């Protein structure tokens, strides 16, 4: 029998989106993106349908024998993509899901394997003795993204510290073994079987809607699980491309435009 | 007798506990109550009563009647704001000592919409138009009418109406906001500007005063009772 | 669901134990000079300020009370031996009842006055009291006098009385003593009293205090500049 | 066994507590009671019994039989009062030691009406008229018949009736009055005056005595039991 | 389950009155004055109908640029008004509600604002280090009333202390900020919109009936929220008038007359 | 509603614990000279005055009783070491039963007499007793003798007896001892007894005492001027 | 819920009697004398009907200006009255009620007042430092009775102490103020209204039946509330007479006769 | 667990108390009784038996 009143006291193929078309997919946590429901809110939202929910292509990168990996942050990577960025900077609160498509083509005589991982609340480690001293500009590279490293290079500057991340490939840049990174939503591109990967990411956060400028909801990490090789050539390089499509995006809190200082 | 086992927490005193205790005066004839006007059931009822805002907290005007008055004139710079403050009901000095702020300082979390009122105390022959704007956080605080108008703004005509009311609705990422200063729970900004100007005829005062009031709406709630910082003590009575 | 106002109720707002009194009692060999063998405290909530300020939000109130007593004892020297566990006696003296003049007089027989005997090291003592107001509600503020001077009075002192005071002796007092005899070594002790209102009803809300209290009344002496500086057009 | 948690107030002794305790003499054959005259159920029943008032507390008459007698004569000053006192049942010296006062001194609050009786012990040939007045508090205590008559007054004819009764009704701002001296709970004043005079024939005594009694009515109640100041002790028996 | 027997142990337009007529109103706490009910009493009351329930006009005051405020106490202000005062002084217990009407007229070229506040149990602060040392005579000025001040002037007399109040305008004379005084029943007279104010005050006290001589039930405070001005004139003065009407008055405890010593 | 008389009942009037006895017991090394190793107290309520005065309002009474014991101990010196917690034995000896002559004689076996063993530092001891009167009600006042002298008596002392006394030994006694052996340091202790009547019926009300008590009877010796001075025509 | 078995543990005109006739009455405690009932006893009782239930007249006393009072004890005063005394001394246990009639006649020009009080278990104070040292002979004067005094005269004898009572008039001889003596059954004889008093006393005791020799059940006290006066004469004396009638008397325990030693 | 409050008289030993206590020899096969002549139910039964009186208590 419970005595106290409070409960706490109780003892215990082609995909077309908007005006864009790309020619199996993985759905994160088995949850498709959806709009906010009437039983959860905090004014009239602004919900663009086709002016923002479309595929945007990022800058192509090059994969060689010495490449260690790449990473991007969302919605940071799309801050300068058409009207999506304008709505992001003109509103205090934003929400959206994503569709990520990774393209990399090779021949039958090439070999290699890429692992793509989608990580919620992807926090990276610094490059100095000081803790949590990374700057906003360095933590939001944009569409260019960042790269991984095979060793921890401590910053020796004392007058003008860099205040940058120092990810480590085999620690996933956060102090966890890479082998377990498959616990996150993931895809594998093996050159002998396939040449592309697709993932669908719903909106994940402790709040229904949150600011897009000061908080990044998703991180994308691409790492070479097996080194690239071709016949018996000494040097090999192939392009890797990334495309991202926002889905079911909502904005609220219209006011003057935000102008962050990126360097 | 009946076997029993003592658990942790026995013989402790928790100031927030709710237990029964013996009565030292058994069989007492309590005086029956009467119907006295002004009964209060909830503290939020006090937060719904409008009270003046000490808008002018200048060095020579604070702690004085003039701190409740904002000056208006027909020769003022139309490109500069009349007044500006932040939507921090419990930490902003201009709002902390209001009745709403006094009630909030006893609680740690708050949520809900707010109502601001402005009263014009000029002559009947004075005319003008004003713009009162609220801007959610995230961008630079407004410094001009062009930036302010992009937010939630209301236009007030002095001649037709001597009082104006603007409702700031609840918009936040978190379900509750802290009552202390914190950038992660910032509320926004409130600004005022001239729309056309103050116009007066001859043989009429060219300067006037304006008053402000704030109150909470019916969708206001608080959490996590706590002590206030507005009262202190140094020596116990002897 | 939607946000509720459960914790903003009057009952919740006052559902806390607040200290209202710290009282000192000593045990030692009696002597001719003044001593603290027994102590008397006049019952009120105006000694402290937090509960007073919370209650002064309203003009009239009606509630029952819960009192809790916490006792802490200590030594003063080291070369006079030690002492055995002590027993404390707390007696409530209503107005008109005889008051003690010594720690061992007949008044401690408490034939009709309620009393509490507390053994050191046990759980803090506790009791409850009902509404004992003469009128239909307690009067936090009283704008009047107890006497009215008259033209026919022989002198001006007949009708003189303090402003904003109903009765000189209200609610009685509490007398605290140590029942044990004196050990060769002195032992000091402090009793802290915590009060919690219950079943609270209030009327006529009032603005809260803004300057430091000065006396039982509404008088103010110093620190009359509460607000701080801030710019008119500064966010 | 059964989990339990000890709360504050455990192992304390409150003299007003009401708990069960073991019996040291189990299986005792109690002597049955009988019907004894004079059973009492309530203490107020004792306060309803009239008892004499020591009206005359002069230095040479107090603590003596004569303190229960008030002198009357045919040559007395008709412009001066016969007797005067205050409606303080428990604190007035002339009423404190009466049975009503003795019962009240064990309680802190009282409320209700009172009954006063006056007995004339003169000769059958004596005649006269008296006025007994009660004045509620607030004004100057009466000093003349003109002032007294404005209050609640009764006229008593000695010849027709040798005894008179006056009922002082309950009239107060507070629901209960304190049993101690206090100006905020003052009750009023009681006074007596000659109406015409005492008239006697020849060969008859010219001086006589009068007695007074007080009692409580059926609408009398008390609160807040407490110790009395009428009994003390200095040394315990050896 | 409750164990102990005692509950305490349980765990928790023209308005005409009488022969007077005046040509929106505010009702304090939404309670109209009413007579005592049969279910609450303590003899036969005396209830004048028209000989005491009528409008009495107090002395006019002057409002200028340097005026700081005025205050009155009720029923003190009406102690010498017709038969109402006689009944007040001839009876031990009294009860009554009030209707307060404030009149102040100006032109369209004037500007200013007056705040009128009705305060129950309005206690004021003293003017000396001694606490609660104010005299009865100084605390009951009568129909003339008192005035507010902008600073606390401590009394330096040691031989013959004044024993008077020292109200402060911005502290409301009781140590509370004036801005919150609107929590009390209140009215605002703005010269550009209206020229009069009306309030209705029911009987408020911890007891059904109480003495009127030693206790004042209501206080009236008038303060200038905005300074008075007219065109460009250096000096401006206008009259302010106050009228008060008792309503539903009861008296009890008839006896000789009380004669307080006012100086 | 209307005012009630709940608290003026006989039960409420006597629903309080009143001290009736303070008893001293010491623990030390036994010696030839007199000592306080064990104590005997004769049961009665006339040692104190408050409860006696309250009870004497009536001529006859009938009630059960509740007894509570509070024990307080202390040292006397400092250079003889310390002591361990002590255990106190309280035994009720009715009339006719053997009485102890030493702190460790056979009489403490309490084969049939009830006894209480109390450990120092615990809650105050408590017991209840029923009505044990030989007659149908207790007699507070007795106007008579126990013997009547006769003309045939050899001497006048045969029929001599105290006035207003029924029985010489009534209700027995209470014997209190310390069970523990003596430590090298003496330890003193006091036991306070508090009595509360229950299920009370009374008959024949009487006027209360007005002068200080003097002995078990109604005798008066000094302080026979209770009333104070006051003017005949003075309010 | 009660746990322990024992209840104690539970938490809390002409009147003719026999061959005598006398030509309003007061009944003590509103209880008429009655015989013992079958539901309360401890042999065959002896119940005289007319040989003992009749009026016996005591010795007349004199009341003057200096008289302070008189007192008697029952059944002591009737120990030598006909067969009632014989039955009292021939039986171990006795029971009876009483009817008391006090007679005092004067003229219309006299004035005075007598108070008669019937007291159960009337215990008087001694006249020495020793406590409860009064002798049996002095405590049972008989039909002559005793007298009151206005002061306490301590006995200075050390060799042959008197061992007598020292009643005080204003203390009622027992340390209680006389004014409260009206709590007992009482009568007032005022010479201007009446000339006689009558009281009826039932049997009162903690036991149904008790010995009459060693215990007195009732006491009668007569005191002058107002001094006696007549015209302007210096000395005035009038007689006071007392008559007592036993009612519903029972006796038990027949054996040889008791012979107490009275001096 | 269940809130409780300790009252006066706790942890005391009264020789006349009647409470339950644990058994030190659980599951004991008690020997059944038999019908023995002379069973006594009340002590008064012994007081009803006549016995001689030492009437002559002289010194010798
Ligand atoms: C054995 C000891 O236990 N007895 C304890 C006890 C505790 C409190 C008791 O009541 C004291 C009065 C309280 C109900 C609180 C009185 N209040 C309420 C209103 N008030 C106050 C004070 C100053 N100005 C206005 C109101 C107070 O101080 C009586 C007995
Ligand atoms: C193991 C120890 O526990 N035993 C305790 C105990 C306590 C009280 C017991 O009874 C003692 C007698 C009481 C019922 C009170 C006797 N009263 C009532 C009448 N009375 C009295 C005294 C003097 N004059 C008249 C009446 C008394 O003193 C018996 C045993
Ligand atoms: N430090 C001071 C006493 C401090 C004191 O009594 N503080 C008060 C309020 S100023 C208090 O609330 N004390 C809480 C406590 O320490 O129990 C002294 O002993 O001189
Ligand atoms: N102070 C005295 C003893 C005082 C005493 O025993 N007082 C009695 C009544 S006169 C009492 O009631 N004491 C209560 C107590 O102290 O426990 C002494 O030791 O010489």
């Amino acid at each position: 029998i419970n005595y106290y009143k409070d409960s706490a006291s109780n003892a215990a193929l082609q995909l077309t989106i908007g005006n864009s078309t790309i020619t199996n997919s993985v759905v994160a946590y088995g949850r498709w993106p959806e709009f906010i429901r009437d039983d959860e809110a905090n004014d009239q939202p602004t919900e663009p349908d086709v002016a923002t929910c479309r595929f945007y292509t990022l800058d192509t990168v090059m994969w060689g024998k010495e490449s260690k990996g790449w990473w991007w942050k969302l919605p940071d990577a799309l801050r300068d993509m058409g009207l999506f960025g304008q709505n992001m900077y003109y509103h205090y609160l934003g929400r959206s899901g994503y569709t990520v498509h990774v393209q990399c083509n090779a021949s039958k005589f090439h070999q290699g394997a890429l692992g793509v991982f989608a990580i919620p609340e992807y926090c990276l480690a610094g490059d100095s003795d000081k803790q949590r001293y990374t700057s906003y500009a360095n933590a939001n590279p944009g569409e260019k993204g960042g790269k991984f490293y095979s060793q921890f290079n401590r910053d020796t500057a004392v007058t003008s510290p860099k205040r940058e991340f120092c990810p480590v490939d085999y620690l996933l840049g956060c102090g966890v073994l890479l082998g377990n990174a498959f616990v996150y939503p993931h895809q594998i591109i093996n050159l002998r079987t396939n040449n592309s990967a697709t993932i669908v990411l719903p909106y994940v956060n402790a709040m229904a809607i949150d600011s897009m400028v000061k908080h990044n909801n998703w991180g994308i990490a691409i790492l070479p699980l097996s080194p690239l090789d071709f016949a018996q050539e000494s040097s090999v390089e192939i392009p890797i491309t990334v495309t991202i499509a926002p889905m079911c995006s909502e904005f609220n809190g219209l006011r003057n435009v935000t102008a962050p200082k990126f360097q | 007798g009946l076997p029993v086992l003592n658990t942790p927490g026995s013989n402790q005193y928790l100031t927030s506990d709710n237990y029964q205790s013996p009565c030292a005066i058994p069989e007492f004839d309590v005086t029956p109550p009467i119907d006295i006007p002004g009964e209060v059931k909830n503290m939020m009822e006090l937060a719904e009563i409008d009270t003046m805002i000490p808008l002018n907290l200048e060095n020579t005007k604070r702690n004085t009647m003039d701190m409740y008055r904002v000056t208006l004139s027909d020769s003022a710079d139309l490109s500069q704001p009349i007044l500006c403050f932040s939507l921090s009901p419990a930490s902003d000095p201009r709002l902390s000592h209001t009745m709403l702020g006094e009630v909030l300082n006893y609680y740690t979390h708050w949520a809900g919409s707010l109502k601001f009122t402005f009263l014009f105390c000029g002559s009947m022959m004075a005319t003008g138009k004003i713009l009162v704007a609220y801007a959610p956080p995230g961008a630079q605080p407004p410094t001009s009418r062009k930036e302010a108008m992009l937010g939630t703004h209301v236009i007030w005509d002095l001649g037709l109406q001597s009082s104006c009311t603007m409702v700031v609705p609840w918009i936040s990422n978190v379900t509750y906001r802290q009552t202390t200063q914190d950038s992660f729970t910032e509320g926004g900004y409130i600004s005022m500007f001239y729309q056309t100007r103050i116009v007066v005829p001859l043989s009429t005062p060219k300067s006037m005063s304006m008053l402000g009031f704030v109150s909470a709406c019916n969708d206001f709630s608080v959490r996590l009772l706590r002590d206030t910082t507005h009262i202190s003590q140094s020596a116990l009575p002897q | 669901q939607r946000r509720s106002r459960s914790e903003s109720t009057i009952e919740s707002f006052f559902a806390r134990g607040a200290c209202v009194a710290i009282i000192e009692v000593d045990n030692e060999e009696p002597t001719t000079r003044a001593q603290k063998l027994f102590a008397m405290w006049r019952i009120t909530y105006k000694d402290t300020v937090q509960l007073r300020r919370k209650l002064e939000f309203f003009t009239y109130s009606r509630f029952d009370m819960e009192l809790t007593f916490v006792v802490t004892a200590n030594f003063t020297n080291t070369n006079n031996g030690h002492a055995l566990n002590q027993v404390y006696q707390i007696m409530y003296i209503p107005p008109g009842a005889p008051t003690p003049k010594s720690w061992d007089d007949y008044t401690w027989q408490t034939s009709s006055n309620p009393s509490i005997f507390y053994t050191y090291g046990a759980a803090p003592a506790r009791i409850s009291v009902p509404y004992v107001g003469l009128a239909n509600a307690y009067s936090h503020f009283y704008d009047g006098f107890a006497k009215v001077p008259l033209k026919t009075d022989a002198n001006d002192q007949i009708g003189d009385s303090l402003y904003s005071a109903m009765t000189v002796d209200d609610f009685g007092v509490l007398a605290i003593r140590v029942v044990n005899d004196h050990n060769p070594t002195k032992v000091t002790s402090k009793v802290r009293i915590y009060m919690k209102p219950k079943h609270v009803r209030v009327w006529c809300p009032r603005p809260p205090r803004a300057v430091p209290y000065y006396g039982p009344g509404v008088d103010y002496k110093d620190n009359l500049n509460p607000l701080s500086e801030k710019g008119l057009t500064t966010y």
